[PDB]
């Protein structure tokens, strides 16, 4: 997840010169670049803007699941969204795994892993 | 034997002279002040004299007796005063953590070795004996051949019944007999993070894989590392095998993968490391951005074997099922192929 | 750098076969060159496979060699010879 | 005096089958809540033989207990059983049956409840070993871990010094108490002292801590012989045993506390490079 996708053979190549050689592309090593990678999306604008309005995660989850291929695994959402003054606060903390029924604020940022393209 | 041996002359010496003194009497006195006293009450008086206790149920009562009782008694003390030290603090000297490790049956252990001190030691113990593990039925054996200072004495006494400790080195076949490698569930190795050279504490590390390795080639050993190249000599061992359990944990790699990842999505450090480590249940009622955050630490990580039910069907199709009536989240699949070995694959398109 | 040695491989074979000779200090790290399941890792210093094959050279046996100096001066004027 | 009957008794008792072995080894240990309450069990007994042994040693050693005569003497036959019992079924689970042969607890068996039996079967009690039962009071320390009462390691060494010292002190006055009760046998049993059990053990402190006052002590040749032995094995262990665990107990840290705040006192906190 966090080395983004090295593998032992090319641990292999490393190891055998203690560097990272170049190599003209090729089908198969342009087939390598199609691996899933982290991102954070927002719900500001976007395909799933009209979910922030309160909408369940779920939902959300199964819209990007079924035409994106984006499996959102966590919210990223203000630490002051909850409270009903307005607060100058940009920080936000982490709510990873949320149920169905959970409900989302447009400022909410969703963790996700995207499928090249 | 030479202490027993001049000790029970000197007593039985004593105790003939009081005798021949006692049943005797006084020459000044015309012989009349004498007492009858048999050799084995003389031995009784003296070991009671010695010991300073002085019952004076049996004493001497002729003048002859009584100085001979005096001398005695100075020249006692003046001889153990001046031999006591010396050997007895040569003799009443033992080793503190020579013994060796009792295997319980039905209880696993572990075995700790490396760097051990009172900061890894602490650390270690945190992540592992931590209380909110339930099924933690492992002994840690911590094996190192510096003894603990005051810190780590008193933190080894507070987890003293499952750590021990064993002054030993790895490198040695007997200190390995010692702490019962065999029977030990797994070895884990601690490097220290703050060394001037990083690559000779990696080759220090790397020479106990191999001893441990050599002494029982089916141990799993799980190593703390610190560089990333170094990470190669462990796939020169032949016993190392990775497929079977074997680990090397690479610090800078994965701290700065996290990191990286952070920076392309910011909190991922936070959402992985709460996933694996272990946290207490607490409840939060009011209100606030913790009680939201609790709800997503409750979860963890893990493995199962996929129903034979999903067989045949799209990654994207089965997570989506598992989602909506499991209640489980899948993120990654073990692919295992004919052509190449088994790769993990995280969120896999629907060509899969 | 043995091992490393050891598990190269070329193109025409193997590392196993090449000819090394390494310096040890300690006698009882010479059993950690033969990667072959040893059954007793306490077998003396001149019985391990490394040693009888003459791919280790452990600095112990000039203390040897002093001794037998010891007894006998000649064997030294031979061995330096 | 029938001692040789009793005392030949207990010399002669000093002197699928794995499947067997592991089920008795299942209900005996700590692993199990049975093994657990059974030592708690024993335990509890071996107190209250104790006490049953200073009801009797009250009375002279050479009496003439009838098996209905004396209620006690019937409760200490019950006491003999369960541990009769109690040792058989852990005798077949002895992977090494040799050394659980040779283990204190064994020990005290054999000369304690082989001569309750016979005491029995004769209808005349004699105040034999039936004290080394108080070497059953070190397990109390493991038994205070048991329950979940004792969780500091220090706690436990300072509980398991006080049994040992409390036990080897009652053991001690114990043959002390019999030997004096009793006479020397190559004098036919005539020097014989009156001594009760109490007074036994008041000379005994009064000998270890080497005060030695001499209103009452040992008499008769086996007594003073005894005595020279007790005095022996108390000063070698003692030199053996409390530095290692004294100097270790005997450690306490020097600026360790806390500030006591006093009202009408205002203080400051000084910190940083302090030399």
């Amino acid at each position: 997840l966090v080395t983004g996708g090295a593998t032992p053979e090319l641990e292999a190549l490393i190891a055998e010169e203690n560097a990272l050689r170049g190599g003209y592309s090729t089908p198969q090593t342009l087939a390598n670049r199609d691996r899933c990678r982290v991102a954070q999306l927002a719900l500001l604008d976007g395909p799933f803007a009209d979910l922030g309005d309160g909408g369940c995660y779920g939902d959300l989850f199964c819209k990007a699941l079924k035409t994106y291929n984006m499996l959102c695994f966590g919210i990223y959402r203000l630490r002051d969204a909850h409270l009903s003054t307005p607060s100058q606060c940009t920080k936000r903390y982490v709510i990873t795994n949320p149920p169905y029924e959970f409900e989302l604020v447009p400022t909410d940022l969703i963790f996700c892993l995207m499928q090249f393209d | 034997v030479n202490l027993l041996s001049i000790f029970i002359s000197t007593w039985l010496t004593a105790a003939g002279f009081i005798h021949l003194v006692e049943n005797s009497g006084d020459p000044w006195e015309n012989f009349q002040n004498n007492q009858a006293l048999t050799y084995w009450e003389c031995v009784y008086l003296l070991m009671v004299t010695m010991s300073t206790v002085g019952y004076g149920d049996v004493y001497a009562k002729t003048t002859l007796g009584r100085l001979f009782m005096v001398f005695f008694i100075l020249g006692g003390l003046a001889m153990f005063a001046s031999y006591v030290p010396e050997i007895i603090e040569l003799i009443g000297n033992r080793k503190k953590y020579g013994g060796s490790y009792s295997a319980v049956s039905g209880r696993k252990h572990i075995v700790v070795c490396g760097h051990i001190t009172l900061e890894s030691v602490s650390n270690f113990l945190k992540a592992f004996l931590h209380k909110a593990r339930d099924d933690v039925n492992v002994e840690i054996v911590f094996l190192h051949n510096i003894s603990p200072n005051l810190e780590l004495e008193a933190l080894f006494k507070r987890h003293f019944t499952q750590v021990e400790f064993y002054q030993g080195s790895v490198l040695n076949p007997h200190d390995l007999a010692r702490v019962k490698i065999e029977s030990a569930d797994a070895c884990l190795i601690l490097a220290n993070k703050y060394c001037a050279d990083p690559d000779a504490e990696d080759a220090s590390n790397i020479m106990r894989v191999i001893s441990i390795k050599n002494y029982h080639p089916k141990i799993r050993i799980i190593t703390q590392m610190l560089q990333y190249h170094n990470k190669a000599h462990l796939l020169n061992i032949p016993s190392w095998n990775w497929k079977e359990g074997d680990d090397a944990i690479c610090l800078a790699e994965l701290k700065l993968g996290f990191i990286a990842q952070s920076c392309l999505a910011q909190g991922l450090s936070t959402m992985l490391a709460n996933l694996f480590s272990m946290r207490s249940f607490i409840k939060i009622e009011e209100d606030t951005w913790q009680k939201y955050y609790l709800e997503g630490v409750s979860n963890e990580m893990y493995t199962e074997y996929l129903s034979s039910a999903f067989v045949g069907l799209s990654f994207p199709t089965v997570c989506e099922l598992c989602f909506v009536k499991l209640k489980l989240l899948m993120i990654a699949i073990e692919y295992k192929s004919a052509n190449r070995e088994s790769r993990i694959l995280i969120n896999p398109g629907n060509h899969l | 750098a043995s091992l490393n040695i050891k598990s190269m491989q070329f193109d025409d074979t193997t590392g196993v076969n090449i000819p090394i000779i390494t310096e040890l200090v300690n006698d009882t790290n010479v059993q950690f060159l033969d990667q072959n399941n040893n059954n007793n890792p306490d077998t003396e210093l001149y019985l391990t496979q490394p040693f009888a094959c003459g791919t280790a050279f452990a600095v112990s046996v000039l203390d040897s060699l002093m001794s037998a100096t010891y007894f006998n001066d000649n064997i030294l004027t031979l061995i330096r010879t | 005096r029938m001692w040789w009957a009793f005392l030949a008794s207990s010399m002669v008792t000093f002197f699928w089958m794995t499947s067997v072995k592991d089920w008795a080894g299942v209900m005996i240990s700590a692993q199990t809540l049975t093994g657990r309450v059974l030592v708690v069990l024993v335990f509890a007994l071996s107190i209250g033989a104790l006490v049953i042994y200073f009801i009797d040693s009250s009375n002279p050693i050479e009496s003439c207990q009838n098996f209905y005569k004396d209620f006690t003497l019937q409760i200490d036959m019950a006491f003999n059983v369960f541990f009769l019992l109690y040792f058989g079924l852990r005798f077949i689970a002895a992977n090494d049956k040799l050394w659980f042969w040779l283990e204190v607890n064994s020990v005290v068996d054999f000369f304690t409840v082989p001569p309750v039996f016979v005491s029995v079967y004769l209808n005349r009690s004699w105040l034999g070993l039936r004290f080394l039962r108080a070497l059953r009071l070190i397990q109390f320390s493991e038994i205070l871990q048991f329950l979940n009462i004792l969780k500091t390691s220090n706690s436990i060494k300072l509980v398991n010094l006080l049994s040992i010292f409390i036990s080897t002190w009652l053991t001690a006055a114990g043959f002390i108490h019999l030997v004096e009760n009793s006479g020397d046998p190559w004098e036919n049993f005539q020097n014989n002292q009156a001594l009760t059990y109490w007074e036994c053990v008041y000379l005994l402190m009064v000998t270890m801590s080497t005060v030695g006052y001499g209103d009452v002590y040992a008499k008769t040749t086996l007594g003073r012989l005894f005595m020279v032995f007790f005095i022996l094995g108390g000063l070698a262990m003692f030199a053996s045993y409390v530095p290692e665990i004294i100097e270790l107990i005997g450690n306490r840290k020097k600026y360790g506390g806390s500030y006591s705040a006093v009202s009408g006192r205002k203080h400051i906190v000084v910190c940083g490079h302090i030399t």
